[PDB]
């Protein structure tokens, strides 16, 4: 049963990984994204608040 | 990713002195005085660091900060979340081993959970609460018999460095597999290889389908170690006002048990010194019985309005030299409504539960049993107080007379009955043969240096030769005139019958 | 006022440094306003007025590590 | 409104706000900070520090606080309710009620918390026994009308049971009213246990409940409201004391309004004193104490449960208290334990009243033998524990059974004792439990055995037992 | 070996690990635009491993 | 990097100034240059306003003015770790203190302030480690991969039992060892300590050619002491992360305890108890919490604490209290009866003493041997004034059993043969338990007390016994 | 009147016994030994020669 715990721990940990693991998969994505499709003047406007 | 638009104005400051992980966070206005105080990642950090903003002084906010305060430096900025400390609690969270801020640590994966209930609170009140009637059976025959904890009531567990209050927990834990009751238990300043211990105890006696398990180590910050009993104590109201789902049934009983209050209270002076509060005595701050009163008073046993549920306190304190007279003992022992005074003394004397009834107090008392165990119990008591009496003239004073002598032979057989071997508890039909056994004079004749093996071998007979005795004691317990001919019979009988074929 | 700040991930020149200036007569008209070019945004802007923030910066919206993180 | 100012310290349960200059709360003032719910937070102010500064003792969680928050100056300490609107309810330390009733109608009068106590040449000094129903009580430490009186024990011993048992005694078969004070009050022993024992019937249908007041300053509240609960229960009394009629006080716990105070002191900096307590110990006990005195007017007789650590009678909380006390009442372990659930010691349990000039002649006589009779046996226990009583003994035998019959005959079944027990409560006036203790002093008793005088009310009672038994 | 198979399906970029990243990071860093004024090359460089 | 200057020194706290965008972190290391091409590597602890941040010296800190310049390093003390750290003699801030060459660029460094090992990486693993000692075995017996410790006072056998249990198990490791002498004294440690390791011979190569010694010794400033227990752990956790078994001697806790109460004083918190730290508890957690062992690897602890005068009661002793798998106490009166290894069997205790764990037999003799105690405690006040003769026949015969046991827990010590004029005896767990059965199921109760004075198992008694005649 | 009042039974020398001159060391071991059955005769000195 233990041994079973330690399965279903082993899935949650690569299901937390798979998340971990697509830090490159976003971030870097986005800091090229920002650098193209952002360009400049990207700031919308604050006028809520 | 569901932003709406972020036009949310959080209120800022930034630190200005870090410390011993107290952090002065200058202009921060309209904070609350409990508040969560976020510290955003910054450069070379991927983590938010949270704080409880405790010292509003004057155009400053003193925060103790829940977790290592290394990472965080002078001028680094704060933003206050209008959030109060809450934990996740619900079924998701039996058989899970979290920190006081709800996050799991035993790696098993994230806690499954809908609702997150703040880690302080008003007690339920006044007219919520009820008479506590329904009996805590603890396994151990001293403590149900001659200490009695019921449903609802804050059963202190105070002695020295090393004398059972982790085992009597423990073994109180383990005895509620099939009584419909959730077990938390709080480790609070415990090292972490002694939590783990206690855990690996838990699952090895299958006790984790039903515990939850907040601990705060040494290691940790005494942040996290002063919301650590306030956490759990969250999870305990949870289970007592809403229920959860277990074995079938929907528990609402829940034992909360306090490893250590009196690490709590260093962990709070320590808090306390560090914000350079005034200290009282032993330079503990003044607002310590304000603390554990706070926490105390929230075990309550609510009345059929509110739910009928409960919460059962087992604060753990632990003494220096059996010094019950320093100043966070007397608090908690003002504040419980009972305590279980452990002796290093009787530890070492054979008496291994270590129980000091002479000194141990349950103000609950018989509300706190069964009929069974009432009706068995009150002349154990009262023979008990006769040997601890005229136990002065036991040592080196043989003559005597006869009836001296016989008191106090009987006090060293229902001394030597109340000796229980660790994680072995006693079921309450168990507890009340022996003891009618024992107090309507069966056991006269069997020496001393045997009476528990006796009791073992007699409890093994009603396991193999009369399971149908324990079933109809225990179908019966609650009858106010117990000793009813058709349960005085078979079980006179089985006596009668255990000691022909037993020689003793 | 002295607090005010404005913080994106690109580095301005002045048409919309005075473009976002304008847009804080909300608050005090043409606020003092001090910029940081902070490049670790990844897009986006923080608005300091005072002791309030807004956070747009794109960081945030990302919230740091994912939810599903 | 007479002023309003802003919060700009909120430390624990300390807050300090800043008033202007010309409108600062006075020193006592109550100080209230409106909540977004509806509600509002009750502080009393203790210190004026500078210019419009002002120190408070918060009276509540101070967990939704934040600084600047507007604080409105009442201009008067806290006003509690009195009179008969009082009377059935359940208060706390600001006088709102605290049970599911509803709130007290703005019709109601509302005194200050602090007054002056009676003056000197308003002191009663004409002793007069409160008639008690307690055996024990009444023969060995009789209970002074005007006077203070203390309960001693440890853990477990059977203050508040006593002190609830006096309430519904003296509440049935007499008119007194009571007016109870929970200072530090367990949320157990409170807000149930009490309640359900005061649903005890009166008359046909009028509980004690309905004719006592309660205020609970519990044990989860701030050191403050344990403060000044005491303060409170005492304002609600002094109403009934002010109509002419003779009112009862229950303080169910001394040492726990000493720990408040000394946490109040040590939130506030003030300089400690002694072992850690506050410097103010003994004015703030003598501020308590000296209001319940016995007046032409009227008079508030207190009963005040006293908790003992361990047998410590030199710690600051019980000596303190022992230069305002009439009797003394020391509840012991070891009777508790022997199944003598009145557990009074009769020995080192005094009484300024015990005199024959105010009890009576008989009184004091019976009382002094019974206790003269108690002390040979405290003696003649041990010398019969190894050399039995018939192996030799001059009169010393009708001596012991005369003593444990006694010691047994001052056990009484309480009517607030029924759950614990089964066996229904018993009143016995000072006169019959004198003329009892007289019978049963000089023969008369020597042929019942000691297992009638168990729980019994007067000697009547063992005889009928008795004659029951031998049918 | 459980563990394995959740490592070689995360490995793949386009599969499960690049879709979700780049439809989040058009939905909140602008007006659910995959590509916007830019992000194609980006698309396969995204693990950039 | 991030040149400040000195502001003020109060004993070996130093407050500094620093640019505002460039404070260093709490922890970090910064060096004033000194003069003379020899730096003083101060380590942070706090950040107090604009720049000012307060750091402990890790050193003399006797002759250095304000306004000096302070060179931030940026990193906190780091330390070597490796094989390179095998047979070498280190300080707090790991630099070699042996006539042995420095630790070469290579070697990696590490910080020595970590995050102890999490709850998933804890093991409850537990074990008999036969130590040789009698009442070390029997009362409180030692667990493999688990924290034991000896309190002590003054004059009691601390050094002789850590001394002792180094001469009987480090012959025999399967991995290393580390020993941090934290106010050691510096003659009965490096002196001796590390003169006996080179003396010990394990397969060609001594002891100590297996053995890293930190010395944070009693001459050193409290900032020393008040780290070198950091440093020898990180330097231990290194083996311990790559499997390798541990044996960590720690020499008086209370010496790294005491010197984080020095700097506390110095460093303006408000102090707790009897002059302590605030903080007392936080750094008990930090430096006891890398001790424990893991799933990777074990590192088998044997700390020594000392107790203030003789007070058990002390908030020092009574935080290393909770943090142990085995407690043995040493007591000032049993020493002073000339029982050297003067344990306390009533006062110690270890977590395997279970039948499952250690067995039925040694569970049943040393609950039985404790039960004697504890009745001979008991009757201490009776035989004190009335004597033995008022006891009862039971009485009698439990009395003498005691102090029998009593006398025959004491042991020679192959280290103690320069006071006890007796060769040094080695008696196993086993030996130990038969023997205590023995002596408790009757036989020698003829025996004279004095022939149980510095024996081994009960056979050796037997002997001496028949000997005399 | 034992002036020089060397408290024999618990004053002690950790280190120094390696470091005495052999003659002296030789003939003290007899003296220490011989001190120690004096001293743990010293509770039996009570007795009507009923020890020779
Ligand atoms: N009934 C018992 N029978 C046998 N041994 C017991 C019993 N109760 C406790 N013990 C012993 O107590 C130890 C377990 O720790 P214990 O429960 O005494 O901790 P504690 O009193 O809470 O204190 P701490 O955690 O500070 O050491 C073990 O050595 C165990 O054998
Ligand atoms: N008159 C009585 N009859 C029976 N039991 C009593 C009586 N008085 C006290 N007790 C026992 O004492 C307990 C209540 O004690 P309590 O008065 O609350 O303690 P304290 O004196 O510390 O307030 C009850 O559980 C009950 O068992
Ligand atoms: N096993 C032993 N045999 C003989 N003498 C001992 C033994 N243990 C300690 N001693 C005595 O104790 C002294 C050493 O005490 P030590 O352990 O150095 O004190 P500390 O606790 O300060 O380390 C020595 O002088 C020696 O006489
Ligand atoms: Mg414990
Ligand atoms: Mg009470
Ligand atoms: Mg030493």
């Amino acid at each position: 049963a233990q041994a079973e715990q330690e399965r279903i721990r082993m899935l949650s940990e690569a299901k937390s990984q798979i998340a971990d693991l697509v830090t490159l998969t976003a971030s870097r994505v986005l800091g090229a994204e920002l650098q193209a499709r952002g360009h400049d003047a990207l700031i919308a406007e604050s006028l809520a608040a | 990713s569901g932003v709406d638009l972020q036009p949310r104005q959080v209120n800022v400051g930034t630190v200005i002195a870090v410390g011993d992980g107290v952090a002065r966070l200058s202009g921060l206005d309209q904070v609350v005085a409990s508040e969560i105080v976020e510290f955003p990642p910054k450069a070379g950090r991927n983590e938010s660091i949270y704080g409880i903003a405790l010292n509003l002084e004057q155009d400053s906010v003193a925060a103790i900060i829940l977790g290592d305060d290394e990472t965080i430096e002078e001028g680094d900025m704060v933003t206050s979340t209008g959030r109060v400390i809450s934990v996740p609690v619900g079924q998701g969270l039996l058989g899970r081993v979290v920190n006081p801020l709800g996050q799991p640590i035993d790696g098993k994966g994230p806690i499954v959970y809908e609702k997150t209930r703040p880690i302080e609170r008003i007690a339920p009140g006044v007219i919520t609460r009820k008479s506590v009637d329904t009996p805590v059976q603890t396994g151990i025959i001293a403590i149900d018999a001659l200490i009695p904890i019921g449903r609802g009531q804050r059963e202190l567990i105070i002695g020295d460095r090393q004398t059972g209050k982790t085992a009597v927990a423990i073994d109180t834990i383990l005895n509620q597999k099939g009584q419909g009751m959730v077990c938390i238990y709080v480790a609070i300043g415990q090292r972490r290889a002694q939590v783990a211990q206690v855990v690996g105890t838990l699952e090895r006696f299958g006790a984790m389908e039903y515990t939850i398990v907040v601990s705060a180590t040494a290691s940790e910050s005494a942040a996290l170690q002063y919301i650590a009993p306030y956490a759990g104590c969250a999870m305990g109201e949870e289970i007592m006002e809403n229920g959860v789902m277990l074995n079938g049934q929907l528990v609402k009983d829940a034992l909360i048990v306090y490893d250590d209050l009196s690490k709590h209270a260093v962990a709070y002076r320590q808090v306390s010194l560090l914000l350079r509060r005034p200290p009282g005595r032993e330079a503990y701050p003044g607002d310590v019985f304000y603390l554990h009163s706070r926490l105390l008073e929230r075990a309550a046993r609510l009345n059929e309005e509110y739910g009928g549920g409960s919460l059962t306190a087992l604060p753990v304190i632990e003494t220096q030299a059996n010094d019950v007279s320093a100043y966070i003992p007397t608090n908690v022992i003002s504040i419980t409504d009972g305590q279980i005074y452990l002796e290093s003394d009787l530890f070492n004397a054979g008496q291994r539960p270590a129980l000091n009834v002479g000194i141990s107090v349950s103000r609950v008392g018989g509300a706190a049993q069964t009929r069974a165990m009432r009706a068995v119990a009150g002349k154990l008591k009262g023979e008990l107080a006769q040997f601890r009496d005229l136990a002065a003239f036991a040592q080196f004073a043989s003559d005597l007379d006869a009836t001296t002598k016989a008191q106090i032979e009987r006090g060293q057989r229902l001394q030597e009955l109340l000796k229980q071997p660790q994680y072995q508890p006693l079921p309450v039909e168990d507890q009340v043969a022996v003891l009618y056994a024992a107090t309507n004079n069966y056991l006269d004749d069997v020496p001393v240096p045997l009476i528990t093996k006796w009791r073992d071998d007699f409890l093994a007979f009603l396991r193999t030769a009369h399971p149908e005795v324990r079933k109809l004691i225990y179908d019966n317990r609650l009858d106010r005139k117990f000793p009813t001919p058709e349960v005085k019979e078979a079980l006179e009988a089985a006596i009668k019958e255990f000691k022909a074929t037993s020689n003793y | 006022a002295v607090d005010a700040s404005v913080t994106s991930a690109i580095e301005l020149s002045a048409e919309q440094k005075e473009r976002i200036t304008r847009e804080l007569q909300q608050r005090y008209g043409d606020v003092h306003v001090t910029y940081h070019v902070d490049p670790t945004l990844i897009g986006g802007l923080i608005i300091r007025v005072g002791d309030q923030v807004l956070d747009n910066s794109l960081r945030a919206r990302l919230s740091a590590i994912q939810r599903v993180l | 409104m007479p002023a309003k100012g802003v919060i700009q310290e909120i430390i624990g349960v300390v807050i300090r706000a800043k008033f202007p200059e010309d409108e600062v709360p006075e020193i006592y003032n109550a100080i209230e900070i409106p909540l977004g719910n509806g509600d509002r937070l009750v502080c009393e102010v203790q210190q004026q520090l500078g210019n419009g500064v002002v120190k408070a003792v918060a009276m509540g969680s101070t967990d939704g606080l934040r600084r600047g928050l507007e604080v409105i100056d009442t201009g008067r300490p806290i006003a509690v309710p009195v009179g008969p609107a009082t009377l059935g309810r359940v208060f706390n330390v600001l006088g709102d009620p605290i049970d599911g009733m509803g709130p007290i109608g703005p019709e109601v009068e509302r005194r200050p918390i602090h007054r002056d106590p009676p003056s000197f040449e308003e002191q009663n000094t004409q002793a007069q026994i409160f008639e008690t129903g307690i055996k024990v009580i009444d023969l060995i430490a009789p209970f002074t009308r005007g006077g203070k009186t203390a309960i001693f024990g440890g853990a477990g011993v059977g203050k508040t049971v006593v002190i609830q048992e006096l309430i519904a005694n003296i509440a049935k078969e007499q008119s007194g009213f009571s007016v109870f004070a929970g200072v530090g009050e367990r949320s157990r022993e409170g807000n149930d246990l009490i309640h359900e024992m005061k649903e005890a019937r009166i008359d046909e249908n009028t509980t004690v409940f309905d004719k006592t007041v309660m205020v609970f300053g519990q044990m989860n509240e701030p050191p403050g409201a344990r403060l000044r609960v005491g303060l409170t229960a005492l304002t609600m009394a002094e109403y009934f004391r002010d109509e002419g009629r003779d009112i009862l006080l229950f303080i169910d716990n001394i040492f726990r309004f000493v720990q408040a105070g000394s946490e109040v002191s040590s939130l506030l900096g003030r300089m400690p004193s002694q072992v850690g307590y506050q410097p103010t110990l003994g004015t703030e006990m003598g501020e308590l104490q000296e209001r319940i005195t016995s007046t032409k007017r009227g008079s508030i007789t207190s009963m005040q449960a006293v908790y003992v650590p361990a047998d410590d009678y030199t710690d600051p909380a019980p000596a303190t208290v022992f230069s305002h006390l009439d009797a003394t009442i020391s509840l012991e372990r070891s009777i508790a334990e022997r199944a003598i659930f009145p557990a009074v010691d009769p020995l080192a349990s005094t009484s300024r009243i015990l005199d024959p000039n105010i009890v009576g002649e008989e009184h004091y006589r019976v009382a002094q033998e019974v206790k003269r009779v108690l002390q040979r046996y405290k003696d003649l226990k041990d010398i019969i524990a190894i050399l039995g009583m018939e192996e030799l003994s001059d009169e010393d035998k009708l001596t012991v059974q005369r003593a444990r019959k006694i010691e047994l005959f001052f056990s009484q079944p309480f009517t607030v004792a029924q759950q614990f027990t089964g066996r229904p409560g018993k009143y016995v006036p000072v006169k019959k439990t004198v003329e009892s203790f007289a019978r049963l002093l000089n023969g008369e008793g020597d042929h019942i055995p000691e297992s009638f005088f168990y729980m019994q009310g007067d000697f009547d009672d063992v005889l009928a037992a008795y004659e029951a038994s031998q049918k």
